[PDB]
């Protein structure tokens, strides 16, 4: 969960909407196991 | 080099951008009790990751008419996960705070804030009246605020007959909207018991008050607020017994 | 590294000048911020093992590649079925294969044929490699069918399924799927350009099957191609597609209709 | 000492007062083909300095609703001075390059651009026919933008079916107008051949999308261009004949 | 020739006219030859 | 470590937190008059403290019509302290100078002054008369301004014939609103004479001239004053008569 902490205060003559961009990545600890298939595709059209 | 700090104590992290130096009140560090100073006889327990962390607290917003917030701190995180868990259970407690107050704003905004702790910082009744039976006492939510926290009436004088300009004297910082966004301050154990009741005595007060005002031009943002974390160096509890609440 | 990763015992610290938490993103590199240099950790070996996520042990499954029919009729039939050595029919082993620019590989595939309804009669086939080139056979009674200086597998079907290794037969160092460009040269048009991104050093032959008899047999096989991959090294990594696939040998998708990369939420200040 | 630099090559100089650290494509400099790597026979040439140089396309103005703009690096230069004539006489052609995108604006605009190379880009058209002879397919200068550029219709997918959440696996960097200006990216040679064409294939492709839109203030600056040079480094050219256009 | 390369970027409340001043030296190759008369100054009044 | 300095000469004290490195004029220091360039025979007094300090001017509003000002060093701070007091009894001197212009402002506004010394800087009459009885002069307070200072009419000749573009060539040092807010050059004693007057004859003259104009949008400060300060180096001073006026 992300939370306001103090505010976001902005001068004026300043637009008072900003954005975050969220980026994820892995550790060196990281590791995987049993291969599968995906479920991120399931139909398909004859091609 | 120095205006960046990352602080990490236990599971949590802050990170900074725009910071002075870190200070540390009176030259001590938080540390264990030693076994020459020590009087109770049963082991004291030292959970050493539960209750050393960063307990954020709620965040206050800064208007034009603010005139300052304080708090209780063995009484703001004392109902709030596993250090005030261990608490209610001990009888004795032990331990230093880690302290940052986040205030940010643009580069347009002005003013200034006054962020220090006051050991024994007793509140101050308000009134002219010198019978017993009149006589105007502070109640248990102005004593005791709370996780929440409590305002000035007349912060010119600390709401407790000792004036502002002379409390520089205590490990203070300031919070200059133009220089920085943040402050920190690390506070060891300051009693005269080597332990003492978390709960029916507070060591010290956080004190936020805004001497320069805070002003903005037409069109910029307006919500400007107050966040504070703590943390709880090195703690230590003793004499087990049943939780109590207050 | 025959495990993942070790944790050393951590502290707390409270001084100014390091802050490893203020990893800046504009750099294009990515955050450094360890377990150490953050809340307090202990001291954990890990066996854990990193074999199993290695290309040679991804790629290392077999899959389905191609399909061929053979209707042998007696009045309109047509005896061979070539089919064109491929493997982005099917979008399971393009997907899995997509994920990187440029590989390198060997093959063994392997050929299981059945009949119609379900039957293994022990009718004998003839398995046929044309390299490009070679000229294809027309007719089941061809002149092709001679098989020599050319690779050919007699195997029936109550045999168990033929299996084959090919080797590494690219005209260039390695494999692509995707070349930006185009095969000719000249004047290139502007309203269909079929001619854009064919991969020119991709094209294997064409696979062909036959029975081998004299006179027909009334029967309706279905051969099926799987293709597994070994020896395999990968260059280049792309992202993965999140487009349904449209064409064979076009990465297409539908301009209006897009699928979102995630599902949707009732708000942003809830995670369920 | 390091928000600062000058890139020299040849007879050309970039100088920036805002930027980050170069970054360097998959950890390989642009080097010339070794002679076990070879495969032609004919000495190749090397002008080493008419064709090594910082050349400078036009600028394109990044309006509220823009989606973004690509090219092709072995295409965008084809025409324009010694690198594009020497590349039109010959037939084989192997460099690395240099890249640098300029973006500067106040510091009350707010923004951000991520600019990344793709190895071979393919361009994939929009449309829902599957039969072969109605299946859109890109045009020339949709393909080969050459010179000036080709925008975005869908740059959520990046225009080829690929999501722009998973392109920071190339090599990439953020232009944020709070913290820099400028972005720069060596590249070298990626091909899986020694030598290639320089006009029937391109090799990778430039990308700047705004994901962060532009924002602003009235009163404030409304022109904000994107300015890009490219160098090429480590030219090499084979198979001399007769200039050929496309 | 001086060219405009990105743009003239600017937040709101303040100006959007900037100027840049033009200096110009030598270097340290520099060198000159057979002297003359300046043509900076051909009349001149009787002093 | 160098936009940072802290001058101290004397009893005072210039502080600042946005500067450029000091300008050492032609690579010389102010240091005392060696015994074989001398010619007079009777012995300076060296006073090292009274006289040895930093003199603060008035300030000047800076205009958006404004021109630029000019003063006349061992005039300016002739008639103002115990080294005007020891300047006017005396008939020889001899003294080097530091200085220091401020000029402050927000990151809203623009525009950039040019501070430089100019030796020997004598100003020119305007007019178009040959006539030796109509011929113009400037007026004692045009040549020595005093301690208030003088404009300019025609500042892009100096106001005496010789072009701005080419007073590059003096020790000079540019306040660009942008970068810094003060300029700092310490001039040695330039004279043809070992010791002078230090009444009749101005050695050198201190010239602000801004060439890009101060503008800002409606809204800002509009206040903005140019303050300069002189510190006097290594004075010395013969002849020792009764106390003229000038």
């Amino acid at each position: 969960t992300l939370w306001y902490q103090t505010n976001y205060v902005v001068p004026p003559e300043t637009p008072g909407e900003a954005y975050i961009i969220a980026m994820g990545a892995a550790q060196d600890n990281f590791t995987l196991k049993i291969c599968k298939d995906t479920d991120e595709v399931t139909q398909q059209a004859v091609l | 080099s120095d205006r960046v700090a990352q602080l990490t104590v236990g599971n949590s992290s802050i990170t900074t951008q725009e910071a002075a130096n870190i200070v540390l009140a009176y030259g001590e560090w938080p540390e264990y009790c030693p076994d020459t100073d020590a009087t109770a006889v049963d082991k004291p327990t030292r959970p050493d990751v539960s209750v050393n962390r960063f307990y954020t607290l709620d965040s206050k917003m800064w208007q034009e008419n603010s005139t300052g917030w304080y708090w209780k701190f063995p009484d703001v995180l004392n109902k709030t996960g596993v250090f005030g868990q261990n608490a209610q259970f001990h009888y004795l407690y032990r331990s230093g705070f880690c302290l940052h107050v986040q205030c940010n704003a643009s580069k347009f905004h002005q003013g200034a804030l006054l962020v220090a702790v006051i050991p024994e910082f007793v509140i101050a009744g308000r009134g002219s009246n010198t019978k017993p039976n009149e006589a105007p006492h502070p109640g248990f939510t102005t004593t005791f605020p709370g996780t929440t926290g409590a305002t000035f009436h007349d912060p010119y004088v600390l709401d407790s007959g000792v004036p502002l300009s002379q409390a520089l004297i205590y490990p203070h910082q300031w919070i200059n909207l133009r220089t920085n966004n943040c402050a920190t301050v690390i506070v060891p154990y300051i009693n005269a018991v080597p332990f003492d009741s978390a709960i029916n005595h507070s060591n010290f007060g956080l004190i936020v008050i805004p001497v320069s005002p805070l002003k903005y031009s037409s069109g910029a943002t307006t919500a400007i607020p107050i966040t504070i974390t703590i943390a709880p160096l090195n703690s230590e509890f003793g004499g087990l017994r049943q939780a109590v609440s207050q | 590294a025959e495990s993942a990763a070790n944790t050393t015992p951590s502290s707390h610290r409270l001084e100014t000048g390091r802050v490893p938490a203020l990893q800046a993103a504009e750099t294009g590199a990515t955050s450094n911020a360890t377990d150490e240099n953050m809340i307090e950790t202990r001291c954990v070996v890990n066996r854990n093992g990193v074999l199993e996520t290695t290309i040679n042990h991804f790629f290392s499954r077999s899959g389905l590649v191609g399909v061929v029919n053979l209707t042998d009729g007696g009045t309109d039939t047509t005896g061979y079925a070539t089919w064109d050595i491929d493997i982005m029919g099917f979008v399971q082993l393009r997907r899995k294969c997509e994920m990187f620019t440029y590989m390198r590989f060997n093959a063994e595939f392997t050929f299981v044929t059945t009949t119609k309804n379900g039957e293994a009669r022990p009718y004998m086939l003839q398995y046929m490699y044309v390299p490009p080139g070679a000229p294809k056979p027309t007719g089941r009674d061809a002149f092709q069918w001679q098989t020599a200086t050319n690779p050919s597998v007699f195997v029936k079907l109550t045999d168990p399924p033929a299996q084959v290794s090919v080797p590494f037969m690219s005209p260039a160092s390695a494999y692509q799927w995707f070349y930006d460009g185009y095969p000719t040269f000249g004047q290139h048009p502007e309203t269909s350009n079929t001619t854009y991104g064919l991969c020119p050093n991709n094209m294997m032959g064409t696979f062909a099957v036959r029975v081998v008899s004299r006179e027909a047999s009334q029967l309706k096989l279905q051969t099926r191609v799987y293709m597994k991959l070994k020896h395999v090294r990968a260059w280049v990594p792309r992202p993965i597609r999140s487009q349904p696939y449209l064409l064979k040998n076009f990465p297409n998708y539908d301009s209006s209709k897009i699928t979102n990369s995630a599902r949707d939420r009732s708000s942003i200040k809830q995670a369920n």
